[PDB]
């Protein structure tokens, strides 16, 4: 494995990554280890941090990819996008949009 | 004028493997281990699940972090410090944020920095509520290797007189 | 000739309950109830999430029963002797097996069932690794309550010289 | 709650039931008390011990009704039965019958 790292180890894994690509902690059982990704798996959103970048998991309710933690882009088939976030249907005080699926 | 420092108490760290039968039991394997308290941390009895945690994991970018079970017991393998310049948090900070996740003690490997050690057994940052555990040489690399090929342990900190 | 008992030591049960921050951290207020270690089982601090256990949950059946995670700490609280003319098991042998099926530790209401206590301080069958404590009263009706409300919380029996 | 029970409490709930009934540990977070069930719920099958009757979860993968531990009657819609057992494709040694889906 080990691909990626500017440094890496065999007990943690990668430890800082390379300039352009995104930290990403695989847990994998008692184990957490680093990878040094091209772009975030899917389930994850990257941040581009002054630092370091990094992955982050998405926990958006029925999206399927997170940009930042708090906006969806592409929610699931069956659902309405509202202030970022994914609906069944959709909340009240506003309703759906004719040839559209927002709100 | 103080003196040759009280040594620092042993922390017998029993590990725990398992297996799980069809119909409903468990056989248990034992594995003693053996570390010190630090000033850093209590010097109770602390029991748990063990989990890794990479030392860049633990750092406070506000960013919301998994939710681990209550309980678990932080194993953390630090890296020689020229590999890391300017570290988010001290060594001391990465126990506390442990706690914060849900750690009920924390347990650092400090083989390959042991000034680490004295950066623990310094005191002048609050000490924690929860137990801070220091290993190394092949107690250490006992521990690791658990970890990394076993499915599941528990460990058991004890404390006697 | 034996004289009186050495006075059975106290077992200082300490009782975690836990929320959840959205980011991930664990705000926790902690409870401390008492009881006593006996004969039957270790005395040793031992950690781990609470279960209840039905007095009849646990039996000899050799029915395959359900896998809960290993390290969990059993609460059983027993029934008027009247109630239940034959027992599957002794006390003793419910005991033994929580433990079979992963109990770390056990704790016994005894409030409505002295001879129990007795019972424990025996000590003629063969005496487990894993602690087995005794409660009653204020402490044991404590308990019952969180069990009852709660959804989730975390016992550490502690011990003390 | 507490139907069903010869004795009831009220931290265990039924303790012991009535004669032809069956005993169910309902298993509720950190809880667990006695249920006393004309039949068994749905996931499980019940034994007729000598001394009580008493309700036991399925575990045969693919079962929608367990008779005993070791035996499913009725298999998952789309599998095979055999020896008890259910399978998505019927194991090595022996293959379908023609208009009937044992083996």
């Amino acid at each position: 494995i080990c691909k990626g790292c500017l440094s890496c180890s065999k007990d943690n894994g990668c430890l800082r990554c390379q300039p352009k690509l995104f930290f990403y902690l695989r847990r994998e059982g008692m184990r957490q280890y680093g990878e040094c990704l091209q772009s975030c798996p899917p389930g994850y959103y990257g941040v581009r941090g002054p630092d370091m970048n990094r992955c982050s998991r998405c926990r958006i309710e029925n999206c399927d990819s997170c940009f930042s933690r708090d906006f969806c882009i592409k929610c699931k088939s069956g659902f309405y996008s509202h202030k970022g976030q994914c609906f069944e249907e959709c909340p009240e005080g506003f309703a759906p949009l004719d040839d559209t699926m927002v709100c | 004028e103080t003196g040759e420092s009280l040594a620092k108490e042993t922390a017998f760290v029993e590990v725990v493997l398992f297996e799980s039968s069809p119909n409903g039991d468990y056989k248990t394997h034992t594995t003693e281990l053996q570390g010190r308290f630090s000033r850093a941390g209590a010097t109770i009895s602390a029991e748990g699940e063990i989990v890794q945690m990479h030392p860049l994991g633990l750092c406070n970018n506000n960013d919301e972090e998994d939710l681990y079970e209550y309980g678990w017991v932080g194993v953390v393998k630090l890296e020689q410090p020229e590999m890391d310049p300017k570290p988010c948090l001290t060594v001391l900070g990465k126990a506390k944020r442990a706690v914060q996740r849900g750690a009920t003690a924390v347990i650092f490997d400090v083989s390959d920095n042991p000034d680490a050690v004295e950066q623990l057994n310094q005191g002048l940052e609050d000490p924690l509520k929860r137990p801070v555990v220091y290993m190394k040489g092949m107690d250490a690399i006992k521990l690791m290797n658990i970890v990394n090929k076993q499915k599941g342990a528990r460990a058991r900190i004890q404390h006697r007189p």
